[PDB]
């Protein structure tokens, strides 16, 4: 499979004499490995995987005082675009960046990424060349002119390029197993009838990771979004995660009806149907 | 291996 | 804007009357990051209860898993209060062992 390494960081801003809030977040292969969060009592960056323990006390020391070198720029930033929006002072206002990597199957860089945000909307992006910004707003013109100038692409371009991807080698050997667990769905087809002869068929997968799932119902061999509803995948809590779709059909006419489970995990798609 | 924005503020 | 918090509250394991179990309220695709979350037994706050880290997804918006240890029964409900800026007034999302 492909490979992805990414750091999610958020500062929020509070009005008065104290610092906005910065938390930075580490994934591999979108698990979260190490956190650096500024509202803890001995703000460091921490490991949140058991095979980052590996690391040495350099490794943390390094990276922590990066953070909050981040955390400096973090704010910097936030006052500059407080300017650049006319905003006034005593707003709740965050910015976010996501940086990182991909790579394919043979371990090979596929694409790098830089973004930023400012409350939740996308403010500013380097393209997928590396040489060259997607400013969204009028705003992020000003910032974008003023990263040509600075040479801001080449910066990142070397960080992505480069560290990005032999770190995520090491992290990958590190992790080795661990990042590549995958538990299977369990599903079942309950029954709840309804009013004007019809019934509900509701069909759950239970306890699967990762959290990408597809659940399907098929009338007669076609799919059915028609009257099909569904909840967005959600955390057990274990590690695991849940879903159900349901379709309205008449009752007595369950057989008719199809649900199918597609998760990487299974060996093939699971097909089941109401038992009683 | 997290990031470094260095001197290019927003 | 603001993004309007979306909730889902449900068991971790499938719903046993009387046996011991975890409750979940899932708030998702809200901005800004800051919210309150409530769990609620018969209308009344439940005192110790689990909260996620900050954590937010590639469209910016942030989620949290609160959840706490609950023995589901008859006569018990339970749900979830959230307080956002995106809300005109707190939102309850009652728990339904169904969904």
């Amino acid at each position: 499979g492909p490979h992805s390494m990414r750091y999610f960081e958020t500062a929020v801003s509070r009005p008065g004499l104290e610092e906005p809030r910065y938390i930075s977040v580490g994934y591999v292969d979108n698990k979260e490995f190490v956190r650096f969060d500024s509202d803890a009592e001995n703000p460091r960056y921490e490991p949140r995987a058991p095979w980052m323990e590996q690391e040495g006390p350099e490794y943390w020391e390094r990276e922590t005082q990066k953070a909050k070198g981040q955390e400096q720029w973090f704010r910097v930033s936030l006052r500059n675009l407080l300017g650049y929006y006319n905003q006034s002072a005593g707003g709740s206002h965050t910015l976010q960046q996501m940086s990182g990597c991909d790579l394919g199957s043979d371990w090979r860089l596929l694409r790098g990424y830089l973004q930023f945000a400012y409350e939740g909307r996308d403010y500013i992006a380097l393209n997928e060349d590396l040489k060259t910004w997607t400013a969204a707003d009028m705003a992020a013109q000003i910032t974008r002119r003023k990263w040509e100038q600075s040479g801001a692409a080449e910066h990142y371009k070397a960080y992505l390029e480069g560290e990005c991807v032999e770190w995520l080698h090491r992290y990958l050997k590190n992790g080795n197993a661990t990042l590549l667990r995958t538990d299977s769905p369990k599903a079942h087809v309950t029954h709840h009838p309804r009013s004007k002869g019809e019934v509900t068929l509701r069909c759950w997968a239970l306890g699967f990771y990762p959290a990408d799932i597809t659940l399907t119902w098929q009338l007669n061999g076609e799919e059915l979004t028609q009257d099909m509803e569904l909840v967005e995948t959600r955390p057990a809590g274990d590690g695991t995660f849940q879903k159900w779709a349901s379709v309205v059909v008449p009752l007595g006419k369950e057989q008719n009806y199809t649900c199918r489970v597609y998760h990487e995990g299974l060996p093939e798609p699971l097909t089941l149907r109401w038992e009683p | 291996c997290s990031a470094n924005n260095s001197h290019h503020y927003i | 804007i603001q993004k309007t918090p979306q909730i889902q509250v449900y068991s971790r394991h499938p719903p046993e009357n009387g046996k011991p179990n975890i409750l979940n309220c899932y708030v998702t695709q809200f901005h800004p990051p800051h919210i309150e979350i409530q769990m609620l037994k018969n209308g009344k706050k439940i005192p110790k209860v689990e909260m996620s880290d900050m954590s937010f997804s590639k469209d910016w918006s942030f989620y949290i898993l609160a959840h706490t240890e609950f023995t589901p029964t008859e006569t018990d409900t339970y749900a979830c209060r959230v307080k956002h800026d995106s809300m005109a007034e707190p939102k309850t999302v009652y728990w339904d062992r169904d969904m």
